[PDB]
């Protein structure tokens, strides 16, 4: 199951890859935050925007739609 | 049976009842991987991101070896663009020293965002946790591709120091010969091949010989090319004679 | 009704073990109630195909 | 009778630096710097931490009953009409009543109004205020005692 | 025995390496030139007449008792909503107590 999941993972990560703009926009303004360690206090404070959540749900469906086959 | 009941409440959108079914089901067999997945999926769909976070965070503490949870959690943060938060999940994962493939996912994460110098530092940590010849070649070729040859050589020098007194794989020396070939240090290349040929048996060293004989076909004189080939043939004919 | 068990599952969440709760606040976020639509829904539609 | 600059705390969690007003309460400041100088806080802990109120700290007994001074167990107050308990991160001398101050300070976490009736302010925190909040997020009990040790490692009356 | 004793020390460098050594050294120097976030100014030392109003003014933080305005560094001391999150508690000098 691991290997097919890995193949899935390689497939999913390559499809998110063209979204460079949101990364580039974030990196300047959030560069003071962009590099945290495991002990940094950022965990528990991140409130994502609704549109990002929407993108996740749609992409989850794409995983399900593959899983359907 | 629990999953069927929870999915039926999910169809009725009675999320507060569905939540309680999953929690009660964990009390009977918390180790069932598929149970955690179904619970976390249901919260994500309904945009209840903070509920899903609490489910993932509980899951990695109780079941650290279930690799699938880590991948899915990062995948949530990556889709949300929380590149910072994703790292924290990755960093806490590396504390447990997971399997090789996990590291490569973390390496590729930095590589997707072109953070070459960070990828280097992770490579150094990775090679120390997983001291396998394959990882050293990967690291060395990485520096080589970006033309940081002063770094790449040191990686090769440390590799032949580390393995050389314990085990000697031809794979490293063929790679390191190609480095000095790019450096055009043909004298260094010949030293590398001789050092390998004097210790590795001629019957395993055929691919060693094959690259070397091609190497001499690129830059060596015809006399030098024939002698290395004749000595190989002499060994072959001696095997025929034996 | 002359029974000691049954009708209790309609009054409340029967065995409400709460979700565990920590590091993210989530007393705030809450969910849209079920769209009823009692002019098209059927017994076959709730169970599914 | 010399006037050192800013006092470096070196807690278990990190560094915190206190600023002290030689303008308004010099006697407490000399006392606080001297106890920091001799090493009277090296190993004392934040024994009483009330969430969103204050952090009482500094006692070799660790009880919240102990402490002496360089004058001996007591000295007067310096209830100055300028300093007012306003916001988090004020440093102040913990009290047991009128004109009785030992060697227990407390760093404050919220605006408090009844406090400046009966306590002496001398100080405010100026370096790594978030680390104070991390001390603020420490597990408590019925008597508001930490489970782990939040102790001050070393202290320097630097400059 | 390692090739570091069988290969000469890097006194052997082709012209391509000479150019590449200067290029690789400069590339390291260029990648660290990203200064990132320029941080806030510290407050004034002779605080007469100054009043902090923004979060920026605090800089390093801490409230000023000699300035008679209600201060809330890092939103501390403000009346918080009923949050059900248990405190993100951190041990003495270790990692966050998950």
């Amino acid at each position: 199951y691991a290997a097919a999941q890995l193949r899935q993972y390689h497939r999913l990560t390559k499809q998110i890859k063209p979204d460079m703009e949101t990364y580039e926009r974030l990196r300047e303004k959030h560069g003071e935050e962009f590099f945290p360690t495991s002990n940094s206090l950022l965990h528990g404070t991140h409130v994502p925007s609704t549109e990002e959540i929407d993108r996740m749900v749609i992409d989850l469906e794409k995983q399900i739609e593959k899983r359907d086959k | 049976n629990w999953i069927k009941y929870a999915q039926w409440e999910e169809s009725l959108k009675e999320i507060q009842r569905a939540r309680s079914i999953y929690e009660r089901a964990l009390d009977v067999d918390y180790r069932n991987i598929t149970l955690w997945l179904k619970y976390a999926e249901m919260e994500m769909k309904n945009r209840q991101v903070n509920h899903a976070r609490n489910i993932w965070d509980r899951a990695i503490t109780t079941l650290p070896r279930v690799n699938q949870f880590w991948y899915k959690y990062t995948y949530m943060e990556e889709m949300l663009g929380n590149v910072a938060g994703a790292r924290q999940v990755f960093e806490r994962w590396m504390e447990w020293q997971p399997e090789e493939q996990a590291w490569h996912s973390y390496i590729n994460f930095e590589l997707r965002y072109k953070e070459v110098d960070r990828a280097r530092t992770i490579y150094e940590r990775f090679v120390l946790v997983h001291p396998d010849v394959k990882n050293w070649i990967k690291y060395a070729r990485f520096e080589e591709k970006h033309a940081y040859f002063a770094h790449a050589r040191k990686v090769y020098e440390r590799a032949v120091e580390f393995f050389g007194d314990e085990h000697m794989d031809e794979h490293l020396y063929v790679a390191f010969a190609k480095f000095e070939e790019n450096q055009k240090e043909f004298e260094r290349v010949r030293v590398i091949y001789k050092y390998a040929l004097d210790r590795i048996s001629k019957q395993d060293a055929q691919e060693l010989f094959k690259n070397y004989t091609i190497f001499e076909k690129k830059f060596g004189d015809r006399r030098g090319i024939e002698d290395i080939i004749v000595s190989k043939r002499r060994f072959q004919y001696e095997e025929e004679v034996k | 009704r002359k029974r000691k068990r049954g009708v209790d599952y309609n009054a409340e969440i029967p065995f409400e073990k709460k979700p565990a709760l920590g590091f993210y606040d989530t007393s705030e976020e809450n969910y849209q109630a079920l769209d009823a639509d009692f002019r098209k829904l059927r017994q076959q539609d709730l169970d599914g195909e | 009778s010399w006037q050192p600059p800013n006092v470096y705390l070196e807690t278990s969690m990190g560094i915190i630096v206190l600023e002290l007003y030689w303008k308004h309460a010099p006697k407490t400041c000399k006392n606080f710097a001297e106890l920091a100088r001799r090493g009277y806080y090296n190993g004392t802990k934040f024994h009483r931490i009330i969430k969103d109120f204050m952090i009482q700290g500094g006692d070799p007994t660790g009880t919240g009953r102990g402490g002496a001074s360089i004058y001996g167990k007591q000295f007067e107050d310096e209830l100055h009409p300028d300093l007012k308990f306003t916001g988090a991160g004020i440093l102040a001398m913990a009290n047991a009543g009128p004109d009785t101050n030992g060697s227990q300070f407390f760093v404050t976490l919220a605006p408090t109004q009844w406090l400046d009736g009966k306590h002496t302010i001398f100080g405010r925190v100026c370096q790594g205020i978030g680390m104070v909040n991390r001390v603020g997020m420490v597990e408590t009990n019925s008597q508001d005692r930490p489970v782990d040790d939040v102790k001050i490692i070393k202290a320097y009356p630097s400059g | 025995m390692a090739l570091t004793s069988f290969l000469p020390a890097p006194t052997q460098l082709s012209q391509d390496q000479l150019e590449a050594e200067e290029k690789a050294r400069s590339q390291r120097s260029r990648q660290t030139s990203l200064v990132s976030s320029r941080r806030e100014p510290p407050p004034y030392g002779y605080r007469k007449g100054w009043i902090p109003r923004l979060l920026e003014d605090f800089g390093d933080g801490g409230a000023f008792p000699e300035i008679h305005v209600a201060q809330y560094p890092l939103d501390m001391g403000r009346k918080k909503k009923m949050s059900n999150a248990l405190a993100i508690q951190v041990d003495s000098e270790g990692k966050i107590k998950y």
